[PDB]
């Protein structure tokens, strides 16, 4: 396999044994699949920014058909955008979950 | 509050006189050393009571 | 006679050693180390060494020609840089300090506390701090 | 709603099995039986309990038109599947299984309650179906059924502390972990008694304390107990409320050996009226008496059962026979005398009590190795 | 085209926001109830939700000073103010 | 109003109060709010070890 160790001899160069792979660096740190739970729409104060998320990403997801009545693509990336920290990683961790 | 601080003192104070009328025995009877605290013996009972418990 | 053959084997440190630190070990008797010679190699070790000595990356002695697993160090050697030593104190005095005693106890907490009430953090949820920052105006 | 329904059937453990104490029982059996649309248990009260109301028709148009109210929305739900969504929409049951456990019963809670469990895969919801399983395992008091998915809650839906789910492991120290393994659940278990306050749902906290000082002088004798339930500060607020349990804490610890049996009377005569009437002192009192004796039998080697005449207690023939049922059978580690009137006690040795233990250990290791020596090698 | 799309804008936060903040990143602790986090939420005019979880720490950093697991009202009104303190530059 | 010299004052006496009629958890709080409120006079140089 290419990225492989293996034994080298000194004198000749030729290779004796392939040696295992150490770990997997990209899957030993791979991403975790953790649970997606909400907490539910109870973020009140965002459900201006709840409704345009619920119409972007869920509507494709529940709705596939109305897209494929109407002949028009089903969106794939979303972008948030504001200060750090006001929700911009946990609504889109509760939203996963609504789906 | 001279209430608590004086008797909470005051009943360490006991124990403090006991460690060392105590000590040079081993076997005593009880009246000598209700007469080396000047006391009544019968909180004596009470108080060593609570010492060994 | 096989505690006569351990003691024969022993001729081969002999103290040219060079030193290495081990790296993994692929089977039995059979290891990879990194050399302080800058490359890597693929070694055999002796059935003497005491396999609870390794992995902590251990720094490990080597031949020279043959260039094999021979003796485990002592695992503080192979540093290059020591501790304060032994009588290095600056020679100042905690009460020499005047008027921090907010960031004075503060500070004493952050270090020595932890090795005692270790468990009252996780009964909380803390989870205690592994470092601590410092800054300020230069002096 | 179903968070003041545990006064429910804990008044309903409490009528008939006092067969005499049944006057103020019936006056508010009737605010249990008619009011709050209380439907089943009752009925299967009908050769149980007494003669009866006419409960018939004012009831069962009550359960019917409540049903009515809730039987055609749950069957069918197709409403908001007309924009096409997932053909379904998550409305439906998970907002009306509640009342087929308050009102509705086990068998429409069982078939609901798991019907909404495959339909959504959080632990936030698993949170509050599995609690409600607990709940209505007080309810019906089928209480080994529900000692199931308690520990199938230990295991997938525990996942640790941290403000969570204990909001409801308040369903893991006083509904299922010690009942009857009672001597160190509560031993272990009690340690943490680190809040106060009576939300809405926190319906039982002061009469709740009187429980764990109740069970609280069990665990430890004296290796400091003191603190945590004398120099304790939120235990001290209610103590400095209620005296029944302050002169009770204060008999013990002060050793106010004479007036034990006034205190125990009175927490004796507040388990007159207490709703507990099926197995009662799987811990306390004649080992609150032991517990009373191994203090006091402690420190005196050389005691005369004259000085218990008025230490602790009058009756010198009522002491005389108290200590002999409670060392004949294997307990209180002494020797009483006859007419020397001596209370003598003897204690095993550093050593003889070890090699006591050493070869009962011994023993049972030995037959151990006996059976599988001869399991293999024929 | 096509790859990504439409971009959603997030306001600073307000008070039913910042208290719904708060439980949020106060949920994983071992608190002490009988507390008004709704003055908590009012005593912060403009704070972010990242400044709330610095607010978590400093209580139960007093909670630890306490000698308790108890984190009381105490904690979080010394704790408001000493994170605003820290916010008092600009 | 927006003082702050008299408002340490007032905590400090009404921390008094409590603990002379016996009321120990009420005094611990007016006295902690004296705390954090004499947090912000330049010169206490009498009411600082009043306080203390």
């Amino acid at each position: 396999t290419p990225n492989c160790r293996v034994a080298l001899r000194n004198d000749s160069y030729t290779l004796h044994k392939i040696l295992p792979n150490k770990v997997d660096p990209l899957v030993s740190l791979m991403m975790v699949e953790k649970v997606p739970d909400s907490t539910y729409e109870m973020i009140g104060g965002l459900d201006k920014q709840i409704k345009e998320i619920k119409e972007v990403i869920e509507l494709p997801v529940k709705h596939p058909e109305l897209f494929e009545a109407l002949g028009i693509a089903q969106p794939k990336g979303v972008l948030l955008y504001g200060p750090p920290g006001t929700g911009k990683t946990l609504l889109a961790r509760a939203v996963a979950h609504h789906t | 509050i001279i209430s608590t601080h004086l008797a909470k003192l005051y009943d360490n104070l006991l124990e403090q006189n006991l460690i060392r009328v105590i000590e040079p025995f081993s076997r005593v009877q009880i009246e000598h050393i209700s007469s080396l605290i000047k006391l009544s013996k019968a909180d004596v009972e009470r108080k060593l009571s609570q010492m060994i418990l | 006679e096989f505690l006569h053959a351990q003691e024969e084997v022993k001729r081969i440190q002999s103290i040219p050693l060079v030193i290495g630190q081990f790296l993994e070990a692929v089977d039995q008797n059979t290891a990879i180390v990194g050399s302080t010679t800058g490359s890597n190699y693929y070694v055999r070790i002796l059935s003497t060494i005491d396999r609870e000595l390794l992995k902590p990356n251990a720094s490990v002695a080597l031949h020279k020609h043959s260039n094999a697993l021979v003796d485990v160090l002592p695992p503080e050697a192979d540093s290059s840089i020591m501790m304060l030593t032994s009588d290095q104190k600056p020679d100042v005095m905690y009460a020499d300090i005047g008027g921090m005693d907010i960031q004075k106890q503060e500070v004493r907490e952050a270090v020595e506390l932890p090795l005692t009430h270790f468990e009252l953090y996780k009964q909380i949820g803390i989870d205690p701090p592994r470092g601590v920052l410092m800054y300020g105006p230069p002096g | 709603p179903k968070n003041p329904d545990l006064r429910i059937a804990q008044l309903r453990f409490l009528l008939s099995l006092p067969e005499h104490r049944g006057d103020a029982a019936v006056r508010d059996e009737l605010m249990a039986a008619v009011r709050d649309n209380n439907m089943a248990p009752y009925y299967e009260a009908l050769c149980k309990s007494l003669d009866w109301q006419i409960d018939v028709d004012l009831l069962n148009k009550m359960k019917k038109a409540n049903e009515d109210e809730l039987k055609r929305l749950d069957e069918e739900l197709e409403d908001a599947e007309k924009n096409l969504g997932e053909s379904e929409i998550r409305d439906a049951m998970m907002a009306k299984a509640e009342y087929l456990c308050r009102i509705g019963d086990k068998e429409g809670a069982l078939t609901a309650f798991r019907k909404t469990y495959d339909k959504t895969v959080a632990l936030g919801h698993r949170l509050d179906i599995v609690f409600y399983l607990l709940r209505i395992g007080l309810f019906y008091m089928d209480n080994d059924l529900i000692t199931r998915n308690t520990e199938k809650a230990k295991s997938l839906i525990e996942e640790g502390g941290d403000w969570d789910r204990r909001n409801r492991l308040k369903v893991y120290q006083g509904l299922y972990c010690v009942a009857i393994r009672d001597f160190k659940q509560a031993a272990e278990l009690f340690l943490d008694t680190v809040s106060t306050f009576t939300s809405y749902e926190l319906m039982d906290y002061k009469t709740f304390v009187t429980y764990t000082v109740y069970v609280s002088m069990i665990a430890l004798e004296r290796p400091d107990l003191r603190e945590k339930v004398i120099k304790g500060a939120e235990i001290l607020e209610v103590l400095h409320s209620l005296p029944a349990v302050r002169q009770y804490l204060f008999s013990l610890y002060e050793c106010r050996y004479s007036v034990f049996f006034q205190s125990l009377a009175v927490v004796e005569q507040e388990m007159k009226k207490d709703w507990l009437f099926a197995p009662h002192y799987r811990y306390y009192v004649r080992e609150m008496r032991i517990h009373a004796y191994s203090q006091l039998l402690e420190s005196y080697r050389s005691l005369t059962l004259g000085y218990m005449a008025e230490a602790f207690g009058v009756g010198v023939e009522f002491i005389d026979q108290e200590l002999s049922r409670f060392i004949a059978a294997g307990r209180l580690h002494c020797k009483i005398d006859k007419v020397n009137e001596i209370v003598e006690t003897n204690r095993p040795d550093s050593k003889n009590w070890q090699y006591q233990e050493t070869i009962k250990k011994g023993d049972l290791l030995l037959n151990r190795v006996q059976k599988l020596s001869r399991v293999i090698n024929m | 085209p096509g790859r990504i799309d439409r971009k959603i804008e997030f306001p600073p936060p307000n008070e039913e926001a910042r208290l719904d903040i708060l439980k949020i990143h106060s949920r994983k602790m071992n608190l002490t109830r009988g507390i008004n986090l709704r003055k908590i939420a009012e005593l912060m005019p403009g704070a972010s939700g990242a400044e709330v979880k610095g607010v978590c720490t400093e209580a139960g950093m007093y909670a630890l000073r306490e000698r308790r697991v108890h984190v009381t009202q105490e904690d979080f009104e010394m704790a408001v103010a000493k994170v605003m303190q820290k916010d008092s530059e600009k | 109003m927006d003082d702050k010299a008299l408002l340490v004052e007032v905590q400090l006496l009404e921390s008094k109060t409590y603990h002379a009629l016996s009321n120990l958890p009420k005094a611990r709080a007016a006295l902690t709010s004296a705390r954090t409120t004499a947090n912000a006079i330049y010169c206490p140089p009498k009411l600082q070890a009043t306080l203390d």
